[PDB]
RNA sequence: CUUUUAUUAAUAGACAGACACAAUCAGUGUAGGAAGGAAAGGAUUAAAACAGGUCCGUUAUGCCCUCAGACAUUUUGGGCUGCACGCGCAAUACAAUAGAUAUAUAAUCUUUAUGGGAUAAUAUUUUGUAAGAGAUAUUUGAACUUGGAAUUGCUAGUAAAUUUUA
């Protein structure tokens, strides 16, 4: 009769041990995962296929494993390689797209290595001072400068 | 010695009320008796929008919109009046 | 259509002169439609001759 | 012979050079497009006003073709430019045709007859403006605007 | 040049279905995908742009007497936020026209400036078409 | 032979037109007179050597007007002219 | 063939129920689209030739980001009469000129003095200024209740102008015609 | 001196001219006109005063101080930009009168934080003897839901908003 709506659907799902969850598109709503973005998110539905306009609550497992594939190996599906935040990474030289797990545990330990040298650009990032050319006679008086994340 | 006037910082504070409590969620999906309660109501109603039957039904307007989409299909409404505003389903 | 009936009708017939806290409000000579009369009274917004002007109580009177 | 008359327009920057000539078929061209089609309502309401106040009974067999133009110095790469300037310059330069081809060719006792008619409706239809952007003057932002100054 | 007798949008509803059915053209390999221009924020909306536009494109140069590669970078461009100072005029990229150009010389719809005697019987026909 | 006239004041460039109208056109050849508009230097300046008072701007100026001939003749019978009618602060530059 | 309100209304059928108000409430500039380009018009000490419609649309575009506009302010206005032509099947000029005079005030107070001791004083209002303060009043209900809703700007001006005309007092200006009606009164 | 109407492009055109409002000098209203009341906007600019600013613009200058690793001049690095904190002038914002996309009303989406862009990482790259300097791809995404006492500017194409050369 009617099918351009679904008939029931679900609310919170489990992905990447974060609860992407809500009646939302799958463009919107995989950008609750850091490491994700907005151009990202739709980069990659475009090459499983499934529709963007379709709510996550209503979905098939069989199409949830090839979003597990993807995320994870970003290289097989068909993604060029300028989509990456690690292209030409210095701790291993190839391209890799960083996933909240490892994304955290990769940035702190870049943060280690630069205290034993001294590295004054770096240390910096630590305290939180402005890295850049910024002046700082009368802004910035209560706030932190650091790396900032949400929650 | 007119007129000696000193004000501090702790004065540019703003106060502000903590949160307004949460509301109670709309419906986003369509039931078989939803298909039935918005086919006689509409060949009721004359001029129809999409916040109109939102603001009966509870419906969220991303849904409400295939639902006047549909009844056009069907000859019982037409859509009388469209603008990049707003489009108006009249009869 | 029930604020229509507590109109009067009254016709100004010349200006005085200006009075107010600012210089904002002016005398005005006015006579009612209905009967011969002639009233004294302040008006807020900015008049011409031969104007007709809405009023709700018409016994009140200045000074 | 093709009787032709070329009246201007013109207001704030826009220019309007319309040409009457002598057809079976009542037409108007902007810019070679119907006027019919026209997507800018405004420029098309207002030739849709002076089309109904003199009847067209009297503007039976005649065709326009109006060419547009927007002087230099200026470069908009913005679109909605000259919207409604470039409209004012058509609704005055067309009026102008229509008097002219009445005085020359035609009885010279209807001439001023729709004459008056219109200069009843707008005496600003067939003169131009005066108005324009006042130059800015030094120590503020604008023509009148000066800049906010503080003591404490 | 009677291409002023009809409007605009229509005349590229019609014309963009025969534009896909040709299949002669070549495409880029990440036409999906991509931002038209520095200038815009995300990809577009439509599922296909790649023929619309080459719509678009064969209006401009009917109606004018040459269209180059740099002329249609000018008429398509954005004003995109630079942050918290004010926004500036950006042009459309130069690759993705180049391809587009060239895929109607490859075709034969036009040659070195002006359009061939090919490609007006084709626009002869969708004039008559919509009225 | 487009000839040129550049002056900085209105009062030279007129006297010198009387005199070549009549001596050029009427004896021996034509001629097409043309002036083009005037060309304007602008230098906004601040006005006091310091910082302390009320700010103010001030406009300089300088014009140039230019008035230029083109003919055709044969040769010698523009260039007796040129010996003949040089007038004293205008320049002429003649292009042959 | 006459001029028509958008060709489909008509500038006729219409008339002003009140007697003090009909001098300054014009009828006799028509448009397809209300607009001026006279300069002779708006250089004048009076406001006796201004059409209603062209100071209607003015009390639109009032906030400085959204100043500068009249083609965003003539679309929904367009969607607005539409509605209300079919939902009562009159002409949608005439319940315009029922809204301006209900929700126009009949006279108002002033206040001359200072400290405790400050004069009240009741007095009336003349009928130009019973318009300007008329038409001020319906913009802000219009743009309290449409700034933070789901309701679009065209919706809002329908319900706006049918509760005004009828009386029917849920309306925004007639509920603060209430109180500045019997502050005037009890001061007096 | 600039803008506006006309036409031989350097010349006309406006005078409160006309009528009315009881005198002279005026002021206001209607009519004809491109322009009606200093046509609109600028520039020039009395006597006189200030212990106002300027010796860090000057091969303008009096007195004083300094005399060859000079209180001269040249070369290489570092500064004027630093960070607990008070103030003034400004640019984006707190969103459906909106955002993305586009054929710019083809069509579609977001129906409340898809508004907002600070801070930061990886990679390509421009100028320069020399980058914590500008530009590009992807990610991270702060406060912020209209602001206490108080106060600045503005009467017509003015305020306000969006663009544009040197
Ligand atoms: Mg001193
Ligand atoms: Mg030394
Ligand atoms: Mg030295
Ligand atoms: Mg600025
Ligand atoms: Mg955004």
């Amino acid at each position: 009769s009617y099918t351009s709506d679904p008939q029931e659907l679900q609310h919170i799902i489990r992905i990447f041990n974060t609860n992407v969850d809500g009646t939302k598109r799958i463009a919107h709503a995989l950008c609750a995962i850091t490491g994700v973005g907005k151009r990202i998110s739709n980069a990659i539905c475009k090459r499983v296929g499934v529709d963007v306009l379709r709510r996550a609550g209503d979905l098939n497992s069989d199409e949830l494993e090839k979003i597990q594939k993807a995320i994870a190996d970003p290289t097989s599906v068909g993604i060029p390689t300028s989509f990456f935040n690690f292209k030409r990474n210095p701790v291993d030289g190839n391209d890799v797209h960083l996933v909240s797990t490892r994304m955290d545990a990769e940035y702190r330990m870049m943060l280690e290595k630069g205290k034993k040298m001294r590295h004054v650009r770096l240390c910096r990032v630590a305290c939180g001072l402005k890295v850049h050319g910024q002046r700082s006679k009368s802004n910035g008086r209560h706030i932190r400068a650091g790396m900032v994340f949400r929650r | 010695a007119l007129k000696a006037a000193s004000t501090s910082k702790k004065e540019k504070k703003k106060w502000t009320e903590i949160k307004k409590k949460d509301e109670a969620r709309k419906v986003f999906t369509v039931s078989d008796e939803l298909l039935q309660k918005v086919e006689k109501e509409v060949k009721k109603m004359k001029i129809v929008t999409i916040f109109s039957l939102g603001s009966k039904m509870n419906l969220t307007l991303s849904v409400s919109k295939n639902l006047l989409r549909h009844c056009v299909n069907k000859g019982i409404i037409s859509l009388i009046h469209k603008s990049q505003q707003t489009s108006i389903y009249g009869q | 259509e029930a604020n229509l009936q507590q109109q009067f009708y009254c016709k100004v017939l010349k200006t005085a002169d200006r009075a107010g806290s600012a210089g904002a409000l002016v005398l005005v000579r006015v006579e009612l439609l209905n009967n011969g009369r002639k009233m004294n009274r302040l008006i807020k917004g900015s008049v011409r001759e031969g104007d007709i002007i809405a009023l709700l109580e018409c016994e009140r009177e200045h000074r | 012979t093709i009787k032709s008359v070329i009246t201007q327009g013109k207001r704030k920057t826009a220019l309007a050079t319309c040409k009457c000539s002598e057809s079976e078929e009542m037409s108007i061209l902007v810019d070679k497009v119907p006027y019919k089609i026209l997507s800018n309502k405004l420029m098309l309401s207002k030739i849709k006003e002076i089309i109904c106040v003199v009847d067209d009974v009297n503007l039976k067999n005649l065709s326009f073709q109006i060419t547009t133009k927007i002087k230099e110095g200026v470069v908009t790469h913005k679109k909605g430019n000259g919207e409604v300037a470039l409209a004012y310059a058509v609704r005055m330069a067309f009026a102008k045709a229509i008097v002219a081809y009445y005085g020359t060719y035609c009885d010279e006792w209807k001439k001023q007859e729709i004459k008056k008619v219109l200069m009843s409706f707008d005496r600003y239809c067939l003169v131009g403006d005066i108005r324009k952007k006042e130059p800015k003057k030094f120590g503020g932002p604008g023509a009148r605007a000066r800049y906010q100054k503080s003591y404490r | 040049d009677e291409i002023y007798t009809v409007k605009t949008t229509d005349f590229v509803n019609i014309l963009k279905k025969s534009l896909q059915s040709n299949t002669d053209i070549t495409l880029p390999k990440d036409h999906d995908i991509l931002k038209t221009s520095t200038g815009k924020e995300n990809c577009p909306v439509s599922d296909d742009w790649y023929y619309a536009r080459m719509a678009a494109i064969l209006n401009l140069i009917a109606k004018k007497g040459n269209m180059t590669v740099e002329e249609a970078c000018v008429e398509f461009g954005n004003y995109k936020n630079r942050g918290r100072r004010p926004s500036m005029f950006v042009k459309a990229d130069e690759m993705f026209m180049k391809s587009i150009f060239e895929n109607l010389e490859k075709i034969g719809y036009l040659k070195e400036n002006k359009l061939t005697s090919n490609a007006k019987e084709i626009i002869m026909d969708v004039i008559q078409s919509l009225s | 032979v487009h000839i040129d006239i550049s002056t900085t004041n209105k009062s030279a460039i007129t006297l010198a037109c009387e005199k070549f109208e009549a001596f050029a056109e009427n004896f021996i050849e034509s001629l097409e007179k043309e002036v083009l508009p005037k060309q304007v230097g602008l230098v906004p300046t601040l006005k006091t050597p310091c910082g302390q008072g009320t700010k103010t701007w001030a406009k300089y100026k300088i014009i140039v007007h230019q008035v230029r001939y083109v003919i055709t003749s044969s040769h010698d019978q523009l260039e007796k002219v040129i010996q003949f009618l040089k007038n004293f602060p205008e320049i002429n530059i003649n292009l042959g | 063939a006459d001029i028509k309100l958008f060709e489909k209304y008509s500038y006729d059928d219409v008339n002003c129920s009140d007697e003090s108000i009909s001098s300054y409430i014009n009828l006799s500039r028509r448009f397809i689209i209300p607009h001026e380009g006279s300069r002779a018009i708006i250089k004048s000490k009076t406001k006796a030739n201004l059409s209603i419609i062209n100071r209607f649309v003015n009390s639109l575009m009032r906030n400085g980001r959204n100043s500068g506009k009249k083609r965003l302010a003539n679309v929904c206005v367009e969607d607005a009469f539409v509605i209300i032509n079919c939902l009562t099947k009159k002409n949608p000029l005439q319940v315009l000129v029922d809204a301006i005079i209900n929700a126009g005030p009949r006279e108002d107070t002033a206040r001359v003095g200072r400290g405790g001791s400050m004069k009240r004083t009741a007095v009336d209002v003349s009928p130009s200024k019973r318009v300007s303060l008329a038409i001020q009043l319906l913009s802000n209900g219009i743009r309290s209740s449409a700034f933070k809703s789901r309701k679009s700007l065209a919706e809002c001006i329908a319900d706006e102008l049918n509760n005004a005309a009828a009386n029917s007092q849920n309306s925004y200006a007639v509920k603060k015609r209430e109180e500045i009606e019997r502050i005037a009164k009890s001061n007096r």
